[PDB]
């Protein structure tokens, strides 16, 4: 008997009940995934289309077929991505990492050393210390490097090595 | 129009020889310049393929279709268990226009036949599920390859253009993904459909078992040959 | 090197201390386009129920 | 004109990949386990379990 004029208790009331079913088939409903902005050129982690991983990504020239979604080399590592939106393929290289070494003249003499590290581009150092020297095994901080050539006294690599005259 | 009309034409139920067809891809990776070995399900080399020139054919585990035609009289295919209304079934139609797919509880006539005066086959259709429409599949060589698997249909096709004149040629191609249907579904047996005129085609069928094979890919990743290891001792 | 040595006096030579790695800056999610909408206007925006 | 012989030395360096190559394919391998991803297992269980 619903009136314009009833108070609250006896207005007439919408009602709409959702229930959720999860059966054994394959779910077709879920709620939106969201997403954010493209970067490159940065080690960060990604999450493209459930595939996560670190690494550095840039832009690349392979040629997927039309159904591929990612590719992998040799021993299953993935190399190359397909982003779902802009559909180009992107390439991943893994963030630069090395070991450490110290060379020291020795405690008896002085107490000023140099750093190497190994098979690190001389780009992400860090932090700047004094002149920075690349080769071949790697960046060199903290000596000078010179024309000369003597005897080698400790050994470094790639056919070059360091003594103590600074260093 | 659920009428009958014959129990036979021809009856020419044969075998013949796969040689090497039957292939495609098991993912979505893109390898280039390699050799990748993986196990699944697969037709083996020089099988004993069955060929029809059409009755319920049984599913067992996949199926690989192949048909040489010109004017597509084939429309499409019914997938089921008992192919009535006491259990879900499985139908894949084909117009000018579009493909449809659907998952309902048909009441198939027994001897289905569309003619054109898209339905005739089904006398009831009801509590449907699932459906889908796209972009229609189809002298000329059609194969597919239909596979079911973790409530998953998932459909392989290629197109030939040939002009050998009996059966399957000594040739190599790759079978690209189709589609792919999350649908629950128990498939056991399946059937063919024509829409031959009102006035028996040749068809080729084989089934798939477990195994494992080489590929190999290319620099543009495309499938260009394959070895079945379990054939003779040179491929092992 | 004097505490990997342990020693409070080190000879000339070159040792390996340690280790370095670049640090992840931030996350990225990516997925595809959002689209076929559950249709739940049709249903609260019902005129008749 | 006649290749085969540095035998040795391809032998050396084939073997050393191979070696290489199998110690990096044995990283995606269960164990036993229900995955070879850390980040699914984290992502999908209390970490006491
Ligand atoms: C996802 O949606 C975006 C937004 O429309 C699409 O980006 C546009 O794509 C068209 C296709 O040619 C371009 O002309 C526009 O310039 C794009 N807009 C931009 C870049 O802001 C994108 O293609 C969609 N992705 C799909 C459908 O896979
Ligand atoms: C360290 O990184 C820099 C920056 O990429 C490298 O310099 C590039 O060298 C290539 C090849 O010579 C050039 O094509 C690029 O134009 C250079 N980039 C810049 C910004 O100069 C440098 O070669 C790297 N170090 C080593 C030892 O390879
Ligand atoms: C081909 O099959 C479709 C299957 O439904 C027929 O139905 C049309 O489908 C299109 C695509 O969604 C719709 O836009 C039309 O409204 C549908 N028609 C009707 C009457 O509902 C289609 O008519 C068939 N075409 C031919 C030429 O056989
Ligand atoms: C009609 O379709 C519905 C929707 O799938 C069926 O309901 C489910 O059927 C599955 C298949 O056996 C069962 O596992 C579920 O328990 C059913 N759920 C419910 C809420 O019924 C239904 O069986 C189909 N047939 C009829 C006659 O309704
Ligand atoms: C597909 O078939 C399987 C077996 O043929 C069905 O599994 C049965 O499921 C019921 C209810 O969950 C159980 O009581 C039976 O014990 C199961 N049988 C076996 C052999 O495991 C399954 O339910 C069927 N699914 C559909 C959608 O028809
Ligand atoms: C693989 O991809 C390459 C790269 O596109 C193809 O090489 C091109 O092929 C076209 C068609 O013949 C030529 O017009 C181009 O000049 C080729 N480019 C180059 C750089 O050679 C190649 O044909 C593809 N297929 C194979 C088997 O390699
Ligand atoms: C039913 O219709 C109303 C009226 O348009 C919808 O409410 C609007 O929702 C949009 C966002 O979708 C807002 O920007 C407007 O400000 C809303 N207007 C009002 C008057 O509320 C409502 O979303 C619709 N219901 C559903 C389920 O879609
Ligand atoms: C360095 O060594 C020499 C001899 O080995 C010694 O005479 C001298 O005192 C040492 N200097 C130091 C420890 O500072
Ligand atoms: C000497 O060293 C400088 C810088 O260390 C270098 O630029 C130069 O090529 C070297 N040789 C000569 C002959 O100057
Ligand atoms: C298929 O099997 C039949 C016997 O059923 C045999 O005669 C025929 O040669 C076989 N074809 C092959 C193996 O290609």
């Amino acid at each position: 008997g619903f009136q314009p004029t009833n108070g609250v208790g006896y207005q007439p009331y919408r009602v709409v009940v959702l229930s959720f079913e999860l059966l054994h088939a394959p779910a077709t409903v879920c709620g939106p995934k969201k997403s954010t902005n493209l970067v490159k050129n940065k080690c960060v982690n990604f999450n493209f289309n459930g595939l996560t991983g670190t690494g550095v990504l840039t832009e690349s020239n392979k040629k997927f077929l039309p159904f591929q979604q990612f590719g992998r080399d040799i021993a299953d590592t993935t190399d190359a991505v397909r982003d779902p939106q802009t559909l180009e393929i992107l390439d991943i290289t893994p963030c630069s990492f090395g070991g450490v070494s110290v060379i020291t003249p020795g405690t008896n003499t002085s107490n000023q050393v140099a750093v190497l590290y190994q098979g690190v581009n001389c780009t992400e150092v860090p932090s700047t210390g004094s002149n920075v020297f690349q080769t071949r095994a790697g960046c060199l901080i903290g000596a000078e490097h010179v024309n000369n050539s003597y005897e080698c006294d400790i050994p470094i690599g790639a056919g070059i090595c360091a003594s103590y005259q600074s260093i | 129009q659920c009428v009958n009309l014959r129990t036979r034409t021809q009856l020419p139920p044969a075998y013949t020889n796969s040689f090497t067809r039957g292939v495609y891809y098991p993912d979505k990776v893109f390898r280039s310049s390699v050799l990748h070995s993986t196990q699944d399900l697969f037709l083996p080399f020089f099988s004993n393929v069955t060929w029809f020139h059409n009755p319920v054919l049984p599913f067992n585990d996949g199926v690989y279709f192949a048909s040489t035609e010109k004017s597509n009289i084939i429309r499409g295919w019914i997938f089921g268990t008992t192919l009535d209304s006491k259990t879900q079934s499985l139908l894949i139609v084909n117009n000018a226009t579009n493909v449809v797919i659907k998952v309902c509880e048909f009441q198939f006539c027994n001897d289905p036949f569309l003619d054109v005066y898209e339905s005739g086959v089904y006398s009831s259709a009801n509590n449907c599920t699932f459906e889908y429409v796209s972009q229609p599949f189809l002298k000329n060589l059609r194969e597919f390859v239909f596979k079911n698997i973790d409530g998953y249909f998932k459909i392989y096709s290629k197109h030939t253009p040939i002009n050998l004149v009996r059966d399957l040629p000594q040739g190599f191609s790759a079978l690209e993904p189709l589609v792919d249907l999350p649908i629950g579904i128990n498939i056991t047996r399946f059937q063919t459909l024509l829409a031959l005129h009102r006035s028996a085609a040749a068809y080729y069928v084989g089934y798939l078992q477990p195994r494992t094979f080489l590929l190999k890919y290319n620099e543009n990743g495309t499938i260009t040959d394959a070895v079945d290891c379990a054939l003779d001792p040179l491929s092992e | 090197t004097k505490c990997t040595l342990k020693s409070f006096t080190v000879e000339k030579g070159i040792y390996q201390t340690s280790n370095f790695r670049v640090q992840p800056t931030e996350s990225i999610v990516r997925f595809p386009n959002i689209t076929n909408l559950c249709p739940f206007g049709e249903v609260f925006n019902a005129t008749r129920f | 004109s006649t290749a085969s012989a540095l035998g040795k030395l391809q032998n050396v360096v084939n073997q050393n990949a191979q070696a290489l190559n199998t110690l990096v394919k044995q990283l995606s391998s269960n164990f036993g386990a229900i995955s070879s991803v850390l980040n699914d297992i984290l992502s999908r269980l209390d970490p006491p379990e």
